[PDB]
């Protein structure tokens, strides 16, 4: 149907499903996290607390049984789905934790963006860090590579990077970004890097063995940003066919990666939508939006 | 057996002519004979030329009455006048009309099965030649991972 | 109707072929990044 | 409306329930006679099995030459040789439907060869290629 | 059955049609590569 969502003291900033696709996860502002039933009615039953500031990531494991989440709090933490409780404290985080990264399928890890200047390495077992990479300036998105050996970032010099885990120095910058960085997602090939930024480009990557060493393959137009330079997240669909975007025109933007045509700019928003979650299963869509509800359309 | 027509727009010559290279490797009764000798032998059986002309006096006589059935066929006849006649008519073009109401459903069956066909052809050559695509890229890049592997070897 | 169904019939054979090489080049493209970071990795150390 | 075994336009109308076709009653007697059981798609038929239909009495006119010389000097002439030349066609076109059959059969034979060999001929400079 | 013979041999020679054209493009690049 139309099944919007609400109950959220303010703007929602973060939304995905289970990688199972059976409980719901959308969080903003509100220093909680909002859980709910997907199906059915969309029923609305479980809240996270206690992440001080705004949460500004939430980053499920790949089965569906742990939870990290970033907040602006100097601290990442991590948490139970069982429950709902606080596994971890990842503190030592100097300033504003952006973004998050727990790796899939190898070993308990994540890597985390953060408005410090670094990008830090943790593990969830040790309360330590791994690693470190300060290249100069705060980090803003994160995403690894699917061999958990290379670690993606998009920050304020437009200049894509990515550290080698072992030889700890960057490995790849790529270039060609008309402003800052604000979102990266690797699709499900393991492969393809998705990046969004306000400059109104959004790009594609592939992380390979080999790639040209010039890998700029398919860009996108239509990604708005404003006065407000709110955070931007992008996603490919789970079969890496559909490019989902939010933006700050109250348009959701779907693409698709073949003809990259528009295949929607969808309506009915009145906030900036500020993340799109693709169901691992379903054509289902839940769109996280600053008008302080959610949507959730079928296609 | 293997054959999509709706999909190739497009040879006959060169088709046909391996073709024919190949392709040169490779109860009634009795008067069944009656009309055998009758049909084969062309002539037709010496018809009733005997109440016509004028024994004779007997084919006088019966073309007097003859011409009496004649007159009475006529007054027969003209009893309807054109009356019968549109009697045969009316029933003739209600009989007509049905024969064409079934090419109407022909045309109808035939033609919505080559719309079936038409998108059955759509869908099964757009996959089909995405995997002609993915096997073109597939090869070009795995020739490319030969390279790769003489370069990283020779190193 | 017989035909398109002796087409129709055989139908599944027209696409069910082409998806085995589709697929015998991506399980051949597996077979190209398997070694193909076998070769990128050979490098760095004997550059080092 | 017509007859199936004479092709016939019947004023002896008798259908069966063995197989409903609108089948002229001489014929339809001659064949179950013949044979018990239906001619067309032969489900087996006893003469008493089908029903007569009740007509609508149909009738041509009589010709405004109508008589015995028509009838008999002129008239049977067209109609006896008109069965002659049409059922002599008739069995040429079979003779004609067996020569188009074979022929048909050759073009199938090439067909069938020609695409077993080059479904491998194709296959095989793709396999050289891939190697 | 010539209905179904003639549609037969016409498609037929038209799968030939097409085995052709890939064999001859793929000599062509076992030359060429």
């Amino acid at each position: 149907p139309i099944m919007l969502l609400s109950g959220h003291e303010g703007e929602v900033y973060c939304c995905k499903f289970h990688p199972n696709g059976s409980t719901l996860a959308s969080a903003g502002f509100d220093r909680l996290i909002l859980l709910w039933n997907v199906y059915g009615d969309c029923d609305n039953y479980a809240t996270l607390k206690g992440h001080s500031g705004a949460v500004m990531e939430l980053h499920y494991n790949t089965d569906g049984s742990m939870l990290f989440s970033a907040s602006t709090d100097k601290t990442v933490a991590v948490w139970d789905s069982e429950t709902g409780e606080r596994v971890k404290r990842l503190k030592g985080h100097t300033s504003f934790v952006n973004s998050c990264y727990p790796a899939r399928r190898g070993p308990q890890l994540v890597c985390t963006g953060s408005d410090d200047g670094t990008v830090k390495l943790w593990d969830i077992r040790k309360k330590a860090a791994i690693q470190t990479f300060q290249n100069t300036y705060q980090v803003l998105a994160v995403t690894f590579n699917d061999t958990s050996d290379q670690i993606i970032s998009g920050g304020i010099d437009n200049d894509i990077k990515v550290w080698d885990l072992r030889q700890n120095k960057l490995t790849y910058t790529m270039r060609g970004h008309a402003d800052s960085v604000t979102g990266l997602s690797l699709s499900s090939e393991g492969s393809y890097l998705l990046s969004n930024a306000m400059d109104n480009t959004v790009r594609v990557w592939d992380v390979r063995p080999f790639a040209p060493k010039e890998r700029c393959v398919k860009i996108f137009q239509g990604n708005v940003h404003n006065f407000e330079k709110n955070l931007l997240r992008c996603s490919w669909s789970p079969d890496g066919s559909k490019i989902a975007a939010g933006s700050a025109d109250r348009f959701v933007y779907v693409w698709d990666t073949t003809s990259r045509r528009i295949l929607y700019k969808l309506p009915g928003h009145a906030g900036s939508i500020n993340e799109v979650a693709f169901h691992p299963d379903e054509p289902i869509i839940i769109s996280a939006s600053s008008d302080k509800r959610l949507y959730m359309g079928e296609i | 057996v293997d054959a999509l027509p709706y999909f190739d727009q497009g040879v006959r010559e060169a088709a046909a002519a391996l073709v024919e290279e190949e392709t040169r490797r490779y109860t009634d009764i009795m008067r069944n004979e009656f009309e055998r000798l009758a049909a084969r032998q062309p002539i037709e059986l010496l018809s009733m030329k005997r109440y016509e002309l004028p024994e004779c006096v007997n084919n006088s006589m019966a073309q007097l009455e003859h011409q009496a059935v004649r007159i009475e066929n006529l007054e027969l006849m003209s009893q309807h006048g054109c009356n019968a006649w549109k009697v045969y008519n009316e029933n003739l073009v209600h009989m007509i009309e049905h024969a064409q109401k079934e090419l109407q459903k022909l045309r109808k069956h035939i033609q919505d099965l080559n719309w079936q066909r038409k998108n059955m052809q759509l869908t099964a050559g757009s996959k089909l030649r995405e995997m002609e695509s993915n096997w073109v890229s597939l090869v070009s890049k795995n020739y490319e991972i030969e390279r790769t592997i003489v370069q990283l070897e020779n190193e | 109707e017989e035909l398109k169904k002796h087409e129709d019939s055989a139908i599944p054979r027209r696409l069910e072929c082409l998806k085995e090489d589709v697929q015998r080049q991506q399980e051949r493209e597996k077979e190209l990044q398997h070694r193909y970071a076998d070769l990128l990795l050979e490098k760095e150390t004997l550059k080092s | 409306l017509i007859c199936s075994i004479s092709n016939e336009v019947p004023e002896h109308p008798c259908v069966s329930p063995v197989s409903n076709h609108v089948y002229e009653r001489r014929l339809i007697e001659k064949y179950i006679a013949e044979n018990g059981t239906d001619p067309i798609n032969n489900q087996p038929l006893s003469e008493e099995q089908l029903i007569d239909i009740k007509v609508a009495h149909p009738i041509r006119p009589k010709p405004p030459s109508a008589t015995s010389i028509p009838a008999i000097l002129k008239a049977l002439q067209d109609e006896w040789d008109a069965v002659m030349l049409h059922s002599f066609t008739l069995r040429q076109q079979l003779q004609t439907t067996r020569q188009e059959l074979s022929h048909a059969l050759y073009q199938h034979d090439a067909a069938c060869r020609v695409i077993a060999r080059l479904t491998k001929e194709v296959t095989a400079a793709r396999e050289a290629l891939a190697t | 059955e010539l209905s179904h013979a003639l549609y037969q041999h016409d498609a037929a020679c038209r799968v030939i049609a097409r085995l052709t054209k890939e064999v001859t493009a793929a000599r062509e690049a076992l030359a060429t590569l």
